[PDB]
């Protein structure tokens, strides 16, 4: 399949946890 | 046991001429030790556990 | 009595396999069960203790989140 | 010699002894052959002494 | 011959054990010389009298 | 087999595969990036998905989220099910013969690559469902919108699971990552409520959910030291005392029970002396079994719900299965009452053991049973039976000295089957065992725990050796 | 739990007999893990257990 480095699995995985709590953060943002 | 079988298989191994690089292994094509109930019986556990899960969800859906 | 010793039969002699086996096995020693018990001990408490952790940091955020 | 290996055979592991069958090997041992009585499986023996 | 006497056995049992090969960590050892068993014996080249 | 896997070939060119490790990886880096994934894990674990409204859903699958080590209202809501599901069956199969995997490379690596294949499906499958069905809410009042990033969420979420445990399994980080992640949830749970600094509001007052932790604030504050530690202990809705010397009274016996093995000789056939040693561990078929009989357990549950509903009045549906949905106090729940699956069901404590022995008797006799049957199976299917083994040490040059290479798979057959089907007889047990007395968790997943970081110990001896 | 001889010293003839045969019982088995796949650490008490057996008897005469 596809070849990858180990450090963009770390860093593809960070972007998915950041980027949830930053709909986290908006969507309550927006809800107030 | 037919003692004419060493004839059939002499004559019958003679006719590798024709396929060097080819042959046979073995002539006896014709077993899991795995039972095929048992083996079903696995099937019944694993591969069920997926769709079981799915139609459980299912239940719970509606 | 056949059918009954086809039943018991089997499982007689799993038992005394069973037993055959335990006998052969080399069961761990005093000073490797202490060696062993520590090892583990060590490695249940500190992924015990870095989840705690973790987990006692997020409620806070989580609560405050949701 | 055969008397000596069953009654050592005997003591060192309480079972009964129904003949004694000896050799010396080409590398200079001795070799015996003991046999158990019918009422002793060898097959269990052997599990108790660690052979199996 | 297959007649033999215990003392001819036993001779011949130990002849038959020092006929091996040298082990291979005896090399390592710190102040070793020895390459192989130079007294390794062949029962066709070379007898042993008795 | 070489049609279903060249089929599967295609689809292969273009799934993400980890690059391997071209320099050898030092013991702190390794330990490092097993770090790190593992703190990744936790974190993706404990945070809910964006959207989700309703969480105090009843769980049938309480036990299952712990074996599975899946957190309800979190990203790891999926867990590795959809690779642990998929790794059971391949497996399965490739032991059934039904797909040749050739010694091959590219066979090899498009067996695995294919198994990851039907792993993210089934993540896929269960991600629709889980947002299809509506398990958080009703699709239409969330909105499509709202229902695609919930899925998106849950896909990649699982994807990234997949890749952080080839990643470990790639010699970058340690051991399994699998087992890495399931021993995970379980000391955190364990760890978690023995020092849970969350109280709960009962109707007596405000309680301290810690068994240790609420023995402190007893003794802190009951004058009558007897009275603390007697109600310390027995807070029947919450983790005591009693069930954490339980837990460690089950760690020791589990630890004496993991280092047992039958020690076969053997030596190169090639060289002098280089005596080694071929291990037959007594949990040859290690924590398989359990999940197995857990499954097959859970299935008839599934089985016996759907026709009880339907056919009660049928006397067979009834001795299949009776089910009622108690809800007092508690979530509601779907309990057996009555048929066959009550008595395979676990009874709780010892006290309901005692009220109705049969009951712990019928649901004894099948546990045992079945663990060992599990096992005893699973060595044709493992690819590791005495056949199997002698066919890997001939192709290594080891041989049992004294013994022609022939007569090794008669050596093996004495304790190969039989460690197997004693080996689930064992592990079935110190599951009831730690359950009956009421070790904190799941003796399954207690044994899980300990067994994983044995073996990951294993192999940090082995690493930590070499340095 | 090492055999000394200052420790045999006192005792008398007959727990010597006693601690001798334990000894003796204890190599036989090492024997057999010598031939059964025993540990580094089975073949390497074979030493220790030979010269307590020379201990005691060294006491014993
Ligand atoms: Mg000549």
């Amino acid at each position: 399949g596809l070849k990858v480095g180990p450090v963009p699995v770390l860093v593809m995985s960070l972007l998915f946890i950041a980027s949830v709590f930053m709909l986290h953060i908006w969507g309550k943002y927006t809800r107030s | 046991v037919a003692k004419q079988r060493i004839r059939m298989a002499n004559e019958k191994h003679s006719k590798n001429i024709t396929q060097r690089g080819n042959v046979a292994k073995t002539s006896r094509n014709a077993k899991a030790s795995v039972g095929p109930w048992l083996l079903a019986l696995f099937i019944f556990v694993v591969c069920g556990s997926a769709i079981f899960q799915i139609i459980q969800s299912i239940r719970m859906g509606m | 009595m056949d059918q009954v010793m086809q039943f018991v039969e089997p499982s007689r002699q799993f038992v005394k396999d069973s037993i055959r086996l335990v006998k052969r096995c080399t069961k761990p020693d005093r000073k490797e069960f202490q060696k062993i018990a520590m090892a583990t001990a060590i490695g249940f408490a500190i992924m015990g203790f870095i989840g705690f952790f973790v987990k006692l940091i997020h409620i806070p955020i989580n609560n405050i989140i949701v | 010699n055969k008397h000596q290996i069953k009654q050592a055979v005997k003591k060192l592991y309480d079972i009964d002894v129904a003949k004694v069958n000896t050799l010396i090997r080409p590398d200079g041992e001795k070799k015996a052959y003991v046999r158990l009585a019918p009422d002793y499986d060898a097959l269990d023996v052997a599990n108790k002494i660690g052979i199996i | 011959s297959s007649h033999k006497t215990f003392r001819i056995k036993r001779f011949l049992a130990k002849k038959q054990k020092q006929n091996r090969p040298i082990p291979q960590w005896i090399w390592m050892k710190t102040g070793n010389k020895i390459r192989y068993n130079s007294k390794r014996r062949h029962w066709r080249r070379t007898k042993l009298g008795l | 087999a070489i049609k279903f896997l060249e089929v599967i070939k295609p689809f292969c060119v273009i799934l993400p595969e980890i690059q391997k490790p071209e320099r050898k990886i030092q013991f702190k880096e390794k330990v490092l990036w097993t770090a790190i994934t593992l703190f990744i894990f936790l974190v993706c674990c404990q945070i809910p998905l964006f959207g989700i409204m309703s969480s105090d859903s009843a769980d049938p699958f309480y036990w299952m989220r712990v074996i599975l080590a899946s957190n309800r209202g979190t990203l790891m809501e999926l867990g590795i099910s959809p690779i642990v599901t998929s790794g059971l069956i391949m497996q399965l199969l490739a032991g059934a013969k039904i797909i040749e995997v050739g010694d091959t490379p590219k066979d090899r690596a498009l067996f695995n690559g294919a198994q990851k294949l039907f792993g993210m499906i089934i993540t896929i499958g269960q991600s629709i469902v889980y947002v299809m069905t509506g398990m958080y809410g009703d699709p239409s009042e969330m909105g499509a919108g709202i229902c695609l990033l919930i899925t998106i969420q849950l896909f990649v979420a699982g994807l990234i699971v997949l890749l952080l445990d080839e990643l470990l399994q790639k010699g970058y980080g340690l051991g399994s990552g699998i087992s890495l992640f399931i021993a995970t949830n379980i000391c955190e749970t364990i760890v978690w409520k023995a020092f849970s600094p969350t109280t709960v509001n009962t109707g007596r007052g405000m309680e301290f959910e810690g068994a240790i932790i609420a023995l402190f604030h007893l003794l802190a504050t009951r004058t009558d030291k007897v009275r603390a530690l007697r109600e310390a202990f027995y807070r029947q809705n919450l983790p005591n005392l009693m069930n954490l010397i339980a837990t460690i009274f089950v760690f020791a016996v589990v630890i004496y029970f993991q280092g047992f093995r039958v020690d076969l000789p053997i030596k190169s056939a090639r060289y002098r002396g280089q005596y080694n040693t071929y291990p037959i561990k007594l949990f040859y078929t290690s924590n398989i079994p359990i999940i197995l009989q857990s499954a097959l357990v859970s299935n008839l549950y599934v089985i016996s719900q759907m026709l009880s509903a339907r056919f009660s009045g049928n006397l067979l549906v009834s001795l299949l299965g009776t089910w009622s949905d108690t809800s007092s106090g508690g979530p509601a729940r779907a309990y057996p009452v009555g048929g066959l699956c009550h008595y395979l069901s676990p009874p709780e404590s010892f006290g309901s053991v005692l009220e109705d022995p049969v009951h712990a008797v019928v649901y004894i006799v099948f546990m045992l049973g079945s663990c060992a049957f599990f096992s005893k199976t699973w060595i044709e299917v493992s690819g590791s039976s005495a056949k199997d083994v002698a066919k890997q040490l001939k192709e290594q040059q080891m041989v049992m000295r004294g013994h022609r290479e022939t007569s090794m798979v008669h050596e093996l057959n004495r304790y190969i089957p039989t460690a197997a089907a004693f080996g689930g007889l064992c592990i079935g047990a110190l599951s009831v065992l730690a359950d009956f007395l009421g070790a904190i968790g799941s003796g399954t997943g207690i044994l899980l725990a300990v067994t994983i970081i044995y073996q990951y110990f294993e192999i940090f001896v082995k690493e930590q050796s070499e340095v | 739990a090492k055999i000394k001889a200052r420790d045999l010293r006192g005792k008398k003839k007959e727990e010597l007999l006693k601690q001798l045969d334990d000894l003796k019982v204890e190599l036989s088995q090492l024997r057999v893990a010598k031939v059964t796949g025993g540990a580094a650490s089975k073949l390497s008490k074979i030493r220790v257990v030979r010269k307590s057996i020379a201990r005691v008897l060294t006491v014993i005469n």
